[PDB]
């Protein structure tokens, strides 16, 4: 179809609204902004009212299907917004979506919002049914590498001058929380109409609202950033994440890394990575970890992880975060 | 002879009487004066920081005959009816009381009906993070398109449990825990207006013991006045804070490191008078030593949990070689191992501290 | 002195207590909202019960000697004491300190009570609209326009009636998206222009509190609430916010091709169509021809039904497919003998009206073909 | 295989009355497993049904005209509830079979079978007060109405009334956790010392409900002993209510 990014949808929308729009991504802010832009353009082009339906195992598909053929007594045009579940569609929902796609017409600016679909969901009848003229917008969260560029670009968009230090601080405090990041940018613009947000001007108006997953901590350990790892642990603990899943992902990737380090003296790193099915984006990070980490450090990490799991699984679970921080520090030397 | 509680008698009535949170007050004033008020305001701070006070003041600004503004008036009808807690359409809800999706739905059936008085129908939900996920989703669904005169005010101590999607619907404010200076100045003003004799050192002790919360400072001030017959001297506050002291493990570590046997004995006897379990004391001593070792490894090992005693912890990390930390940790580990079979554990913990002091 | 003195037989107290017990649900939002407001004044007892959304008050004449006063008493308690007495019991309720003393022969109760002044604030109501109308018209309005009310809609304002109180013709309007119902009745006196949206919880109560009799229905309407008055019972309901789509703006003005048909025959035809109707979109199509109405019912299961109706028409050929429920309930509310209507092709509203009177009208839009 | 230790050929309405007299005063999932049931006792031409839970006792002793050896068995709560569920108000001659371990009932065209609780029921004779000197005789319906009136504001978690007995008037006083008071006065004929005695109004009301007579007599000893309730003109069934502490 037409696959675009949030910075391209604004230009695309002035070329004429399409039959359907699919907003795919894990970032709530990008999805919200793209949906708002689509709705504003639709209102400009004559779409007055809008209908919202969250897809649930108890979705009133008859109501929405009637809505496809529901005309407008006092209104003229109409949109139709669908909120996909966190796991995406299945057989029944995809069949319903195929029927809805068959029900599109001049009206029905069908809008689809949710998280990115998998390759299996990619190869589906409904997806191919609107595969000629629909517009798909990718709305994934920028990662650690591209976050400073993204926040600088948005600050330029919002007529705000930002420094490198302020960009780093905003990326640090609101990583994975770009909703709070945009709210912070708006707050800083409101508090200071000058727009020159120096480092002290942003240090006094931000709070540690960043959200992380266990994989973020695993990658921080592999890169060796002790401070980032400890920050991720603090954020995960304040969020209330169960330490067991952290220990599980740590165990899985640490066992894989121990196998790699053991086999390094036998087979080159490329073939070892290939055999163990290592993703390309993390091969350099894991090779750096293998180079930095010694066999003694790996044995000590395994020992500490085993002690931590034994402490947890014996129904005590007391001060497991201290042991996790100890392991994090140990793996970053 | 009223002698009412100083906590609520001194709740702020105008925005100029709120200590700290200056950026939040400026943002609220700017939204009330020139801009259009956002359809939902969420507040997140610490215990006794000002959240509900700020929300109530904002609701007072919303409903008033002078109009929607920052500093509306004094002693008006709506402002007084809010200050007395008797306002009709200023709904006050505890989220924990109505976590059920059915009760939440019943609460959200009231938004359609027009306000009885004023302009805006204001809902004030406390500890909003405790709402169930279904109730939270219903709240978001009613927040996306609220009525033109219906507004929501939400407060929570820990916003980390709130899903990120709440940021998509409401404008959030974070209130910074007050420092020693602001709390001390506000307590000084309160005591000066109430004609309470006091000393600056007593105020400093109260502020430091408050740990950032002004409600804690006011409660401690009330206790100090009650015990001291209004004469709030340094010695009175110091003694009554020592009665409430629970930093025994940290002081034990500090004194045992300094090879101060008499100090350790006095502190352990005080802990015995406190009726503290000895196994818990020893395990938290082990935790303190482990934290010292970790912050020695890297300055970032510390967090905000120990942000009350972080100064002494930094000094301990700076001054104590890691070998001494390892020796002390081993000594306390074997002491905890041998504690159950020892005599009455009040003396087993003592003798474990003895063994620790032997490494001098 | 400060002793609200009250004395009544239980027969004249049982029914009003049940009447004012409506809003009192399981858990009230406010604590005092779980109680009843009792006022003895001017030789009359007033019983008030509120839910912070609706209020019901019952007045009973008082002949026994009394002392004026007011107090808020527990709802279910007071009702339980009043009901549990033997038939013909003479209840004497007094106020001692902060306690209601309920005495009846040898039976004594001392209930705990809340101050009267703490019961919300049932004042500040300066109604700008005031009118009295016969019960028949009040019933007929909602008979005509209750079916077309939207329920459980994201748009709050579509969930309530609109009393258009302007000029002299009092109107009631209810639009559920495609469906629109309007009914106009002359009440007798002129009055300013107002558009008040009453919630479903208000009109559903109004229908239960309207009964045949000589009631004048002294209805008082303000800016945020509406109040109704029968001689002994009075009611209050708040109002739902939001604007309302102009019914008169979507009435067909220019087009004039008119269709005439009967009622009962259309009833039977549409009811037969509704029996095993379309599975998903239970709506059928019609082809309007000169003095002819062909109706076709199609189903996703290939099921087809065709019928021909002999009518009066003086227009062109049009094809229009609607939803059967909408026109069914429209005709059910109109309940006349013959229906005039208009319908044209493309996107245009289908209007249905009584061929004998123009006091009521309905608007329905077909679906895409 | 059945050895009928005790065989009754008895009218089904008779045992319907017997069980309905004592059904309510029964233990439900009580710690004392022997109380989770009802005692059938046989003494000559007399059939007795006893049921207690530690706070109530209900004994119904009715002649049957047929002489049988003395015996005592305990039938569980489920068995007697099933029997009542099946027992009707007809004329079918019911046939009870008592063995060592099981209870059986031939009832017209139906058969009811159950096991027996392995235990010894407490001696009800010593539970009855041994000095029933004070006597309150009053109309049953009046007492029922007064107790229901006093129990109107009584809570489920706090159900209890104090009886003040005086020369003639009987006062029933009820309080609640909400701290509101209810009082009823009756003109029961009595002659004795003033006294105050507290009982659960639910148990007393159930006792009165079990008595379908025009008036009843309550036998009282002192402020700390149990109270007996019986028909003022019949001795077929008696009830015991243990007082509550105040
Ligand atoms: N910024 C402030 N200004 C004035 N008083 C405050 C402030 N913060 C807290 N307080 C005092 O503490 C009491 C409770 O405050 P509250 O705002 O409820 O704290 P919380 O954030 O925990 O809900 C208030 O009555 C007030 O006396
Ligand atoms: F009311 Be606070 F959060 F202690
Ligand atoms: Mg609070
Ligand atoms: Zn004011």
């Amino acid at each position: 179809m037409i696959r675009l990014y949030p910075e391209q949808l604004r230009a695309q929308l002035n070329e004429g609204l399409r039959a359907a729009y699919l907003l795919l991504g894990n970032d709530p802010l990008l999805l919200q902004e793209s949906q708002d832009a689509v709705r504003q353009v639709a209102a400009a082009q004559g779409f007055e009212e809008h209908h919202t339906f969250s897809i649930d195992p108890n979705t009133d598909w008859n109501a929405i299907f009637s809505l496809c053929q529901a005309m407008s007594l006092f209104a003229s045009r109409q949109t139709l917004l669908l909120l996909l579940p966190e796991n995406g569609p299945n057989a029944a929902i995809n069949e319903q979506l195929l029927t809805l796609t068959g029900l599109l017409h001049d009206d029905l600016l069908l809008i689809v919002r949710g998280n990115k679909l998998s390759k299996a969901q990619e190869n589906a009848a409904w997806f191919t049914a609107l595969a000629n003229r629909s517009v798909q917008v990718t709305c994934q969260t920028p990662e650690q590498a591209q976050l400073p560029r993204w926040v600088a670009a948005r600050a330029k968009q919002l007529n705000l001058e930002l420094d490198d230090a302020a960009n780093q601080v905003l990326c640090y405090c609101y990583e994975g929380n770009l909703l709070a990041l945009a709210q912070a940018l708006e707050r800083l613009s409101l508090l200071w109409p000058d727009g020159k947000l120096t480092l002290p001007r942003v240090e006094q108006a931000v709070n540690d609202a960043a959200h992380f997953t266990p994989f973020h901590w695993v990658d921080a350990l592999l890169m060796g950033k002790s401070k980032r790892a400890l920050h991720i642990l603090q954020q995960l603990r304040l969020e209330g994440s169960e330490p067991v899943i952290l220990l599980r992902t740590l165990q899985r990737e640490l066992l894989l890394l121990v196998n790699l380090k053991r086999q390094s003296a036998h087979t080159p790193l490329r073939a070892l990575f290939d055999k163990h099915r290592v993703w390309q984006n993390r091969r350099g990070m894991m090779g750096e970890a293998l180079n930095r980490l010694s066999q003694t450090q790996l044995r000590q990490a395994v020992q500490l992880l085993t002690r931590t799991e034994l402490t947890l699984k014996q129904d005590y679970g007391q001060s497991v975060w201290a042991e996790l921080e100890g392991l994090s520090l140990l793996l970053c030397h | 002879m009223s002698y009412q509680v100083l906590a609520r008698k001194w709740r702020p009535q105008t925005f100029a009487d709120v200590v700290g949170q200056e950026h939040v007050l400026t943002a609220l004033a700017n939204g009330l004066s020139l801009g259009r008020i956002h359809h939902a305001y969420l507040f997140s701070g610490t215990r006794g920081v000002g959240k509900t006070s700020i929300a109530r003041l904002l609701a007072k600004g919303l409903n008033c005959e002078t109009g929607i503004t920052a500093t509306p008036c004094g002693v008006c009808d709506n402002c007084r009816e809010i200050e007395q807690g008797r306002f009709v359409d200023l709904i006050e809800i505890d989220a924990a009381s109505r976590t059920k999706v059915e009760d939440t739905r019943d609460l959200l059936d009231n938004v359609q009906y027009a306000p009885a008085r004023g302009r805006f129908k204001v809902y004030l939900i406390d500890e909003v993070h405790m709402l169930s996920r279904h109730s939270f989703n219903a709240l978001l669904k009613t927040l996306e398109e609220p009525p033109e005169h219906v507004k929501f005010l939400l407060a929570t101590t820990d916003p980390q449990k709130l899903p990120v999607t709440i940021l998509s619907r409401c404008l959030q404010f974070h209130l910074k825990a007050l420092d020693v200076e602001q709390i001390r100045h506000q307590l000084e003003h309160i005591l000066n207006e109430e004609h309470i004799a006091h000393e600056p050192r007593a105020l400093q002790l109260l502020a430091r013991a408050a740990e950032g919360s002004l409600r804690d400072a006011l409660s401690l001030t009330d206790q100090a006045i009650a015990s001291g017959d209004g004469q709030v001297s340094t010695q009175a506050v110091s003694a009554m804070l020592g009665t409430l002291d629970d930093d025994q493990a940290l002081s034990l570590v500090e004194a045992m490191v300094e090879a101060n046997g008499e100090r350790v004995m006095a502190l352990i006897n005080e802990a015995a008078a406190r009726g503290i379990e000895w196994e818990a004391l020893l395990v938290e001593m082990l935790g303190l030593l482990h934290r010292i070792a970790m912050v020695q490894l890297s300055p970032a090992a510390l967090g905000n949990d120990m942000a009350a005693i972080e100064l002494r912890m930094r000094e301990l990390a700076r001054t104590i070689p890691p070998t001494d930390i390892q020796l002390y940790y081993q000594t306390l580990l074997i002491g905890r191992k041998e504690l159950p079979y020892a005599p009455d554990r009040r003396m087993g913990v003592e003798m474990t501290l003895l063994r620790a002091l032997a490494f001098h | 002195g400060p002793h609200m003195k009250f004395t009544v037989e239980r027969e004249h107290l049982l029914k009003p207590l049940q009447q004012v017990s409506g809003p009192l649900g399981g858990r009230p939002t406010l604590p005092i909202l779980g109680n009843l407001l009792l006022q003895v004044a001017d030789g009359t007892l007033s019983l008030t019960g509120t839910d912070l959304e609706m209020e019901m008050v019952a007045r009973v004449a008082l002949v026994q000697p009394h002392e004026p006063g007011a107090t808020t008493v527990p709802a279910r308690k007071f009702f339980d004491i009043c009901r549990g007495l033997p038939e013909g019991a003479e209840i004497a309720v007094q106020l001692e300190g902060e306690r209601m003393l309920v005495r009846s022969g040898r039976s004594r109760f001392s209930l705990s009570t809340l101050p009267a002044a703490d019961f919300p604030n049932l004042d500040d109501w300066q109604s700008e609209v005031e009118f009295t109308l016969p019960q028949a018209t009040m019933k007929r309005l909602i008979e005509a326009t209750q079916f077309s009310m939207a329920h459980q809609d994201v748009r709050y304002y579509l969930n309530g009636m609109l009393f258009e109180t302007e000029g002299e013709e009092l109107r009631t309007v209810a639009t559920d998206g495609h469906r629109l119902a309007v009914c106009s009745m002359p009440i007798g006196q002129s009055l300013p222009s107002h558009s008040v949206i009453v919630p479903r919880k208000g009109v559903i109560e109004l229908m239960r509190m309207l009964d045949g009799g000589d009631n004048p229905l002294r209805v008082q309407i303000g800016s945020n609430n509406i109040r109704a008055h029968v001689g002994d019972f009075i009611f209050t309901s708040k109002l739902v916010d939001g604007r309302f789509p102009d019914y008169r703006r979507v009435l067909p003005k220019n087009p004039d091709k008119h269709l005439e048909a009967g009622c009962d025959l259309l009833k039977q035809a549409f009811a037969r169509a509704a029996i095993l109707s379309n599975e998903k979109f239970r709506g059928v199509r019609l082809y309007v021809s000169e003095n002819q109405l062909k109706i076709t019912a199609n189903n996703p299961e290939q099921e087809e039904a065709e019928e021909i109706l002999d009518v009066t028409y003086s227009g062109a050929e049009m094809e229009i497919g609607f939803n059967v429920s909408y026109v069914l309930d429209v005709l059910n509310a109109l309940k006349c003998e013959n229906v005039r209507m208009m319908l044209t092709d493309s996107v245009s509203s289908v209007q249905i009206e009584d061929a004998a009177s123009q006091s009521a009208a309905y608007v329905v839009m077909p679906m895409r073909l």
